[PDB]
C-alpha cells in the first residue's frame, strides 16, 4: 500500500488564474502518476497520463510535472468550465490508489442571500409531522450561517441543512434549512423565525410567519 | 568439458523478458557449488529438484533461460502464477523442474536518466504457453478498425519500456533472472564424479 | 467515439448478491484491460478488481474471495459479481478501461449499489406554496418538498423539463429516521404565480414512484 | 440389455421435500449399481452417489453426502433420490446411471427428471406478433416471428401453420429473465411473395398454465 | 478425489476430418494388476442423456461406430474421431471410475467447421399489441451465421444501451451447420415513447465492417 496526499484539499481561485495543486506520494513512483478531473454528477475524466503527457482532447493549458515523490498539476487560463475535484492516481506498484481530491471553487464578487421560508402544507399536516423549509438562494461565498429561533428561542437537534454545487451560470450557492417537527409539537407554538447570517449582509436577515 | 554457465550468469547484458534468452547446455561436465554456495543471490527458488545434489546427478539437458524483469515482478517467476509478465513474456509449467535463480541487478542494468532498453510484451489477446517466445511487434489491435501498423487510437505497440533509475524503490529496480531447467536418452550433461 | 453504460445498482440487504453490467462501445472488451474503481460517499476513488487481455483477473484486498469480475465478448459487457455483500461496500462503482492496468482512460457514468437491512420506501411530496413570505421584489420562490424514500436517488423534474432556469435541487440528506429527504425549488417571477400552473415532477426508480406535484400560491 | 425409466418434471418451492423416482427393467438387474447425476443448465456432469439396491449399500460423494439421500426398493426394482428441503440451487435435470459393478463405467442412462426450484407461481405466457416489414426482409425471404413473454414454468411448445411449417423455423431456448419468468421467441422464414397469400400463424401451448394462444402475424 | 481436465473446451472439426480430444488426471487411474487404466468416455448430443462410448480408456462399447478409438494410459488419455460425421455434435465427457467419488471432465462441445457465413440481420419493432400492456420488446435477428460468435450492441438514439437486453442462441443446424440469434430490448412504454431511432449493431467475422438495423418510432 502507498498513500498519495494531495494539497490543498480545497482551493478557491478567481477565473484566469494559475491553479497550482501538488500530489505527494509515500514511495517514489517515477513519473507513474495520472490527475483526473470530476465535475458533480459526472464521472472522473483522464486528463494527463504520466506525469507530464496530456490526453487526447485536453488543452494544453493543463499540465502535469515532477517525478519520484512530488508531482504537480498546472491549470493556466482557469475558465469557469473548470473549478471541478481533481484526484491524482499512482500506478508504479500494485495495488493502484487516489489522492483524497482537491475540490476547486470559482471566486466572485460576494452576493447576499434571498431569504425565503416556507410553512408546512396542510397536506403534510395531515399525515402527522411538520416540516418549515428556510431557503437561501444565490449566495456568495459558501460560508453561511442559519439558525431557527421558535417563539424567540433557539432550535436545537431538529434541523438538517444541504448546499448544492457551484451554478453554472452566476457561480452562486443555495442552502435550505428544513425544521422537522412532530405536529403535536408544531402546534405549541406560534412563530416560526429563520435568521440568517453572512458575509453579505451588513445584519442579520430574518424572515418569520405566524401559525395561521 | 566445462559446461558454459559462466556465460549465461556473468554475461555483460540481459536480454529483455519479452525476447529471453535460452542457452543450451549439453556433452559438459557442471559444477554448480558455484551456484549454491554463492551469496550473491536474492532468490534461489527450486521446484522438485535438489541444488546441493547437483553435482551427483546426469540429465540430458540443462536449458539457460535468461532476462530482466522488475523486483515485483520475480514472484510471477514460478509454477502456476499470473500477470503481465506470466502471462505475456515468459511463462512457466504448472509441472516445472528446475531452479529460478535471481538477483539485484541494479549496478549494472539502471542509468541516470533511465535505462529504456529493457523491454516488456503489454498487450496480447491471449496468455503465452510454457516455455513459448514472443517476439512480435505488431501493433496491437485494440478495436475492430484495422491498424495498419501505425500507432493510434485503438491502436497500441504491444511493448513497454521498464525505465530503470537509481533512485527507484527495490521493487522497481531491475533484477537479473536466470531459470534452470533440467530435461531427462542418453545423458549428455553430468556433474563432477 | 467510445461509450461505457453501467447497470445494476441498487438497494441489497447485507450478505446479499448483486451483479453489475458494462456495455461497451467504440473498442474490444477482449482486446483491453477493463476494471472497476469505486467511490464511497466522500471518502474517494478505490480500485477494485480488474481483468486483464488475457483474461487474467486480479482484485483488492477488501473484496478478494467476494467479488467476481468477468466479460462477456458475445454482448460486450463487462460483469462484477459481488456476493456476500457488506454495509461498507456501499459505494458508487464506475466501469473504467485500462490502459495496460496503468491508468483509466475512458469511465462509465456509474451506478449507486446501497446495502443496508433498510427496506425501500416510497417519497411523500409536499408544496412549498409561493407567498408573500417566498416572493421578494418581483420574484417569487416555490418548490418541493420530497421527504422519506429510502433508498437513493430520486430525479425531479419541474414542468417535464421545460423549466430549467432557475432551478435548484438541493442534495439529498439522510434524516435520523434513517430515510432521505430532499427539496427542489425554482426561481420565477412573481406575476406569474395567477396565471402559470407550476408542476414538479418526482421519480424515485427504487420504490417505482410517479407524482406530478402541482403547488399553487397561498 | 437394461433400460432406465424416470419419473416426470418437478416444480417445486424453495423449503419444500421431493422424492423423485428410476425405475429398471430387463435383464440382470441384481449386477446393476444405481448411480446419480446432476447437470446444472449449462455445465457439465456431478456424481453425487450411488447404491447397490440388493442390500442398500450406498456411497456418497463428499459435496452431496448430507443434502441428499439415496435410497432404494428392491421388490420393484426402484432407486429414490430425496430432498428434505429444496433450494434454488438445487435447480437442475437429474439422471440415474446403472453400472454392473462398483468401478465400473455407467453404461444404461435414464431420461433425466427436469427439476426447477423457484419462488414463482404458474405464469400463462403473452404472446405477441414479430410483423415482417422491409426491415425484415432480404431480397426474396422474409423474416416474421412470435415473442412469448412472461411465463412460468417451463416448457412451452412453439408450432407454425399447426405444425405444417417446419423448415426455417427457429425456436430460441427460453431465457429466465430477472423478474423469474421466462421469455422465449420463434421465428421463420418464408418468401417474401407469400406475404399477401400465405397466412402464418404461430401455435404457442403452456401445458402447466393450460394455456392455448394461437396468434396471427402479418404485415404491418 | 481425482481431478479430471479435458482440452480444449471447444472444437471445430470438418465433416470427414479428425477431431481430438484429450484428459488429464490429477493421478493415476491405471490398475496395476489388470493392467487396465479405469476411464471412460461419454457423449451427451444436446438434450439427450450422456452415452458411454468407450470404456477402459481403449475399449468401444457395443454399436460404437469404428471412427472412435480411445488411446492413453496413466494421466494421459485422447478421444479421437476420424471422418467426423454430422451425427458427431455432442459435448464429450471423461469420466474416472477407479475410486468413489466418480468424477468428470469438463465437458468438450464439438462442432461441424463450414465456411464462414455472414448473418442475416433482421429487426422487429413492437408490436402494438404488446404496447398496450405498458411495456415494449425491440428483436434484433442474427440467421444462418457462422461461426457462433457474433456481437451485438443496442443503441437508443446513438446512445448504448446496458442492462436491458437479453440473448438466446440455437443450437448448430444439422443441415447447414449455422447459428441463429436472437436479442431482445425490453423497454417499458413510458421509457420506449420518449425516443426514436432503435438500432441494432452487429458484429461478426463473416462481415467487413458491423451493420446496423435501425427503425425509427
Ligand atoms: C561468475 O563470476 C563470479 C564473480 O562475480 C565468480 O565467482 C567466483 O567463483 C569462484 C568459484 O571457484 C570462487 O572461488 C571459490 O571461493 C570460495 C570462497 O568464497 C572457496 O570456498 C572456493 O574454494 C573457491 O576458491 C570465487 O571466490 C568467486 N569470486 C567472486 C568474486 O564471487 C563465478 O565463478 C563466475 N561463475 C559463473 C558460473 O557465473
Amino acid at each position: 500500500e502507498i498513500v498519495l496526499t494531495q494539497s490543498p484539499g480545497t482551493l478557491s481561485l478567481s477565473p484566469g488564474e494559475r491553479a497550482t495543486l501538488s500530489c505527494r506520494a509515500s514511495q517514489s513512483v517515477s513519473s507513474y502518476l495520472a490527475w483526473y478531473q470530476q465535475k458533480p454528477g459526472q464521472a472522473p475524466r483522464l486528463l494527463i497520463y504520466g506525469a507530464s503527457s496530456r490526453a487526447t482532447g485536453i488543452p494544453d493549458r493543463f499540465s502535469g510535472s515532477g517525478s519520484g515523490t512530488d508531482f504537480t498539476l498546472t491549470i493556466s487560463r482557469l475558465e469557469p468550465e473548470d473549478f471541478a475535484v481533481y484526484y491524482c492516481q499512482q500506478y508504479g506498484s500494485s495495488p493502484r490508489t487516489f489522492g483524497q481530491g482537491t475540490k476547486l471553487e470559482i471566486k466572485r464578487t460576494v452576493a447576499a442571500p434571498s431569504v425565503f421560508i416556507f410553512p408546512p402544507s396542510d397536506e403534510q399536516l395531515k399525515s402527522g409531522t411538520a416540516s418549515v423549509v428556510c431557503l437561501l438562494n444565490n449566495f456568495y461565498p459558501r460560508e453561511a450561517k442559519v439558525q431557527w429561533k421558535v417563539d424567540n428561542a433557539l432550535q436545537s437537534g431538529n434541523s438538517q441543512e444541504s448546499v448544492t454545487e457551484q451554478d453554472s451560470k452566476d457561480s452562486t450557492y443555495s442552502l435550505s434549512s428544513t425544521l422537522t417537527l412532530s405536529k403535536a409539537d408544531y402546534e405549541k407554538h406560534k412563530v416560526y423565525a429563520c435568521e440568517v447570517t453572512h458575509q453579505g449582509l451588513s445584519s442579520p436577515v430574518t424572515k418569520s410567519f405566524n401559525r395561521g | 568439458n566445462l559446461c558454459p554457465f559462466g556465460e549465461v550468469f556473468n554475461a555483460t547484458r540481459f536480454a529483455s523478458v519479452y525476447a529471453w534468452n535460452r542457452k543450451r547446455i549439453s556433452n559438459c561436465v557442471a559444477d554448480y557449488s558455484v551456484l549454491y554456495n554463492s551469496a550473491s543471490f536474492s532468490t534461489f527458488k527450486c521446484y522438485g529438484v535438489s541444488p546441493t545434489k547437483l553435482n551427483d546427478l546426469c540429465f540430458t539437458n540443462v536449458y539457460a533461460d535468461s532476462f530482466v524483469i522488475r523486483g515485483d515482478e520475480v514472484r510471477q517467476i514460478a509454477p502456476g502464477q499470473t500477470g503481465k509478465i506470466a502471462d505475456y513474456n515468459y511463462k512457466l509449467p504448472d509441472d516445472f523442474t528446475g531452479c529460478v535463480i535471481a538477483w539485484n541487478s541494479n549496478n549494472l542494468d539502471s542509468k541516470v536518466g533511465g535505462n529504456y532498453n529493457y523491454l516488456y510484451r503489454l498487450f496480447r489477446k491471449s496468455n503465452l504457453k510454457p516455455f513459448e517466445r514472443d517476439i512480435s511487434t505488431e501493433i496491437y489491435q485494440a478495436g475492430s478498425t484495422p491498424c495498419n501498423g501505425v500507432e493510434g487510437f485503438n491502436c497500441y505497440f504491444p511493448l513497454q519500456s521498464y525505465g530503470f533509475q537509481p533512485t527507484n524503490g527495490v521493487g522497481y529496480q531491475p533484477y537479473r533472472v536466470v531459470v534452470l531447467s533440467f530435461e531427462l536418452a542418453p545423458a549428455t550433461v553430468c556433474g563432477p564424479k | 467515439q467510445v461509450q461505457l453504460v453501467e447497470s445494476g445498482g441498487g438497494l441489497i440487504q447485507p450478505g446479499g448478491s448483486l451483479r453489475l453490467s458494462c456495455a461497451a462501445s467504440g473498442f474490444t472488451v477482449s482486446s483491453n484491460y477493463m476494471s472497476w474503481v469505486r467511490q464511497a460517499p466522500g471518502k474517494g476513488l478505490e480500485w477494485v478488481s480488474v481483468i486483464y487481455s488475457g483474461g487474467s483477473t486480479f482484485y483488492a484486498d477488501s473484496v478478494k474471495g467476494r467479488f467476481t469480475i468477468s466479460r462477456d465478448n458475445s454482448k460486450s459487457t463487462l460483469y462484477l459479481q459481488m456476493n456476500s455483500l457488506r454495509v461498507e461496500d456501499t459505494a458508487v462503482y464506475y466501469c473504467a478501461r485500462d490502459f495496460g492496468d496503468f491508468y483509466f482512460d475512458y469511465w462509465g457514468q456509474g451506478t449507486l449499489v446501497t446495502v443496508s437491512s433498510a427496506s425501500t420506501k416510497g417519497p411523500s411530496v409536499f408544496p412549498l406554496a409561493p407567498s408573500s413570505k417566498s416572493t421578494s421584489g418581483g420574484t417569487a420562490a416555490l418548490g418541493c418538498l420530497v421527504k422519506d424514500y429510502f433508498p437513493e436517488p430520486v430525479t425531479v423534474s419541474w414542468n417535464s423539463g421545460a423549466l430549467t432556469s432557475g432551478v435548484h435541487t438541493f442534495p439529498a440528506v439522510l434524516q435520523s429516521s434513517g430515510l432521505y429527504s430532499l427539496s427542489s425549488v425554482v426561481t420565477v417571477p412573481s406575476s406569474s404565480l395567477g396565471t402559470q400552473t407550476y408542476i414538479c415532477n418526482v421519480n424515485h426508480k427504487p420504490s417505482n414512484t410517479k407524482v406530478d406535484k402541482k403547488v399553487e400560491p397561498k | 440389455q437394461m433400460q432406465l425409466v424416470q419419473s416426470g418434471t418437478e416444480v417445486k418451492k424453495p423449503g419444500e421435500s421431493l422424492k423423485i423416482s428410476c425405475k429398471g427393467s430387463g435383464y440382470g438387474l441384481i449386477t446393476y449399481w444405481i448411480g446419480w447425476v446432476r447437470q446444472m443448465s449449462g455445465k457439465g456432469l456431478e456424481w453425487m452417489g450411488i447404491i447397490y439396491p440388493a442390500d442398500s449399500e450406498t456411497r456418497y460423494s463428499p459435496s452431496f453426502q448430507g443434502q441428499v439421500t439415496i435410497s432404494a426398493d428392491k421388490s420393484i426394482n426402484t432407486a429414490y433420490l430425496q430432498w428434505s428441503s429444496l433450494k434454488a440451487s438445487d435447480t437442475a435435470i437429474y439422471y440415474c446411471a446403472g453400472g454392473s459393478g462398483i468401478f465400473t463405467p455407467m453404461d444404461v442412462w435414464g431420461q433425466g427428471t427436469t427439476v426447477t426450484v423457484s419462488s414463482a407461481s404458474t405464469k400463462g405466457p403473452s404472446v405477441f406478433p414479430l410483423a415482417p416489414s422491409s426491415k425484415s426482409t432480404s431480397g426474396g425471404t422474409a423474416a416474421l416471428g412470435c415473442l412469448v413473454k412472461d411465463y412460468f414454468p417451463e416448457p412451452v411448445t412453439v408450432s407454425w401453420n399447426s405444425g405444417a411449417l417446419t423448415s426455417g423455423v427457429h425456436t430460441f431456448p427460453a431465457v429466465l429473465q430477472s423478474s423469474g419468468l421466462y421469455s422465449l421467441s420463434s421465428v421463420v422464414t418464408v418468401p417474401s411473395s407469400s406475404l399477401g397469400t400465405q397466412t402464418y400463424i404461430c401455435n404457442v401451448n403452456h401445458k402447466p398454465s393450460n394455456t392455448k394462444v394461437d396468434k396471427k402475424v402479418e404485415p404491418k
